């Protein structure tokens, strides 16, 4: 609503976006069909854990935890006039919406947050009316809320809430000889492989490869590094003899 | 014909002609694409699938 | 000081789809309606007492009226109801005027909904009596509204002479 | 429905009411064979769910498939009759005409060109004490695929 | 500027089976009788403001009237509730009129359902009343309809003389 005086209304009025719309795969779906509406957006708040025990005389043994997936509730509303268009709509929507592998997911009241999960199941529509409330439901095996993407050379400049995993770090051979990457108490050497001066050594994290010139050669990797369990923290330091670094991380 | 997977030649079965390493059922048309044969003419039957 | 009285509010509608061919209309023959709004209040108790969680808005409204002959206004009220459109509502103050940028307006408030019921009762001693009912969308919004010269005043006779009108 | 009439005198004759969400099973009209039968409406051909299989592990879950789960269809009918004996020949036709053994094609009247294959499954329980009988039953579709026109390239 | 009287919106019923061999004919005594429309609305919550969605519509109709000596008409109705026909009704408004076309008919409506209520209550020191209800299938229709000579006028009587009638 706006208030408006008892005169005649002169101007245009566009259609109103309602505080949680929903891009999935990079389009708004109010855009798409002209009788859609994003009602509510549910269990995107909290996260519940798992924790495995055993009992014995005086309580219970805790031996391991898992964290819990996420799924999230949709409702909408779906209105037409004649009771033929409203089937090309609901075509439309499951053509948009069925999706094979993961996509990315970002909503209007949390502009700074990424997410990750696929279309799963749908209730229940009703048959006997044009004026439609139902919901969907979309998987999350990712349960992680990530951010913008942020490079340093070497020096962590940003605020963490928790330790975090690198995504990979590329680096530029300067000198030759070995070479080490130290962090505090934890390091990744390669100390029999003989570098010459320009190689580009990248060290993948998401898939657990040492890419040298393009090349498959995690060989040359000590079997005493410590490749992953490499998390970096808030005001932590990175350093190379050998090369310049670069970090990608979230 | 693609539905029951077998290779028709004059009203007889010759499946055994194809080779092992090439797309049977995964021969997938979309909007905009050409089909050629350099040996034949091509007739083509599909019906639009919507889910 | 001085009371005020509940003749001074009327009521002003105008179909969504019409709001750039005319202006707003006044209903005729008004005798009374209700405005209502109200929030659920859920109670927890504690060690130190109750602490109450307030919900959302809701509204309740209704009105009351006598059909005029020659009223079209009614039918449009009536196909309004039977394609399930959007209608506007104005609710008029005329003992509150504006003092700096608006010298003839009036305060008032602006609302949308739609129309969920239409009643009428002919009895055989009676006049014909209409009773509205609407569900409202959002909150309604404050500001300032134009009443035009017809819509503001009642009509009467004055003195005449005792000679043959030519 | 209906529609507007004077009140003097109707000479013209009016006929049966085809309602909107009609049914063509096998290729004829269950409004046609009987004259009680009617349709008011057809539930579960609009959405479709997946399947997803999952293992836990310590930060969630790995996805390894997805199925397209069946479809079923549920159609509410009523059937009206004047004689105690002659609404059970009724149910005795409507019965021999829904029992198949393969799949036929299934028609909507609200979609013009779409094409469906499904089979008669099962039927819900029916009053025994009045000759108005409202309730439904069920098609199982085991091919969840809309079709369209056939078109020679 | 005049009101409505309530004394001029009639009934008329009919059987659906007999369209082919009689008009509609009206109610002797007619009393009041109740028409409404009603919508409802499922209210979801979300956080800008509640957003509303209508339902199809559900009509209340009934009619009161008092039971005259001699007429076939009420057997007709009794007969119809018991067998359960199809009934015609028509809701004549006898204050409107048409200009071009419709030259000497009135602004109606049209309705076909069944009957659903048959009550009477005879005490000692009353006259004798009946009360009916329906049940309304689809939707109403709108239109013009036709009112004869013998059913629109009331009967009266007519100064006379003083000399003995031949």
């Amino acid at each position: 609503y706006y208030f408006k005086d008892t005169k005649k209304y002169p101007l245009e009025t566009f259609k109103f976006i309602p505080t949680s719309a929903m891009f999935y795969d990079g389009l708004l779906l109010e855009d798409l069909i002209e009788g859609y509406t994003t009602l509510k957006v549910e269990g995107r708040e909290m996260t519940s854990l798992t924790i495995d025990s055993t009992a014995v005389k005086v309580g219970a043994i805790v031996n391991g935890q898992k964290i819990n997936t996420r799924s999230i509730t949709v409702t909408y509303q779906l209105k037409n006039k004649s009771s033929q268009a409203i089937q090309d709509d609901f075509k439309k929507m499951m053509a948009h919406l069925y999706r094979e592998e993961d996509v990315a997911i970002y909503f209007e009241d949390e502009p700074t947050t990424l997410y990750y999960g696929r279309y799963q199941s749908a209730e229940s529509v009703d048959g006997s009316s044009n004026s439609i409330i139902s919901s969907f439901t979309i998987f999350c095996s990712d349960p992680y809320k990530y951010g913008s993407q942020i490079v340093s050379t070497g020096v962590i400049n940003t605020v963490l809430r928790q330790p975090v995993m690198p995504t990979k770090i590329e680096t530029t051979v300067t000198k030759s000889g070995p070479m080490k990457i130290v962090k505090g108490s934890q390091s990744i050497s390669m100390s029999r492989a003989n570098f010459k001066s320009g190689d580009k050594v990248v060290i993948d994290f998401v898939v657990g490869k040492v890419f040298v010139n393009n090349l498959n050669r995690t060989r040359f990797l000590d079997l005493d590094s410590d490749f992953s369990n490499f998390k970096i923290n808030s005001n932590d330091k990175v350093t190379c003899s050998s090369a310049n670094l670069k970090i990608y991380y979230r | 014909d693609f539905v029951v997977g077998k290779v028709f030649v004059n009203n007889l079965n010759r499946t055994r002609f194809l080779d092992l390493d090439s797309d049977f059922s995964n021969f997938k048309i979309n909007s905009n694409d050409k089909v050629t044969c350099s040996s034949a003419n091509l007739k083509i039957y599909y019906r639009s699938v919507d889910l | 000081a001085e009371a005020k009285k509940g003749i001074d509010v009327i009521l002003l509608y105008r179909v969504l789809k019409n709001e750039a061919k005319e202006a707003a209309w006044k209903m005729a023959f008004q005798t009374e309606h209700s405005n209502g709004k109200s929030r659920d209040a859920d109670s927890t108790a504690t060690k130190d007492g109750p602490i109450q969680n307030m919900a959302a808005i809701e509204y309740d409204f209704s009105a009351t009226s006598i059909v005029a002959v020659g009223d079209k206004h009614i039918d449009e009220l009536d196909d309004a109801f039977d394609n399930s459109e959007l209608v506007e509502i104005w609710e008029i103050d005329k003992a509150e005027k504006g003092t700096d940028k608006d010298v003839d307006k009036y305060k008032a408030t602006y609302f949308q909904g739609y129309v969920s019921s239409f009643s009428k009762t002919p009895n055989s001693e009676d006049a014909l009596e209409l009773e509205i009912e609407f569900a409202i969308n959002g909150i309604g919004q404050k500001g300032y509204a134009t009443l035009t010269t017809d819509q503001a005043e009642v009509v009467s006779y004055v003195f005449k002479d005792t000679v043959k009108v030519e | 429905m209906y529609y507007f009439k004077d009140t003097k005198k109707y000479p013209l004759e009016t006929f049966k009411f085809i309602p909107t969400s009609a049914m063509f099973y096998d290729g004829l009209l269950l409004e046609d064979l009987i004259e009680g039968y009617t349709t008011l409406k057809v539930e579960g051909r609009e959405m479709t769910s997946l399947t997803i299989d999952s293992t836990a592990v310590k930060v969630g879950a790995i996805v390894n498939g997805q199925k397209i789960n069946t479809r079923s269809i549920t159609v509410t009918y009523q059937l009206k009759n004047k004689s105690s004996q002659a609404i059970q020949d009724d149910f005795k036709k409507m019965m021999a005409h829904l029992y198949r053994e393969e799949d036929v094609a299934i028609y909507f009247e609200d979609e013009p060109t779409t094409l469906y294959y499904g089979r008669y499954q099962s039927a819900e329980s029916v009053d025994g004490s009045s000759n108005s009988i409202i309730s439904s039953f069920t098609i199982f579709c085991s091919d969840p695929y809309k079709y369209g026109s056939q078109i020679v390239s």
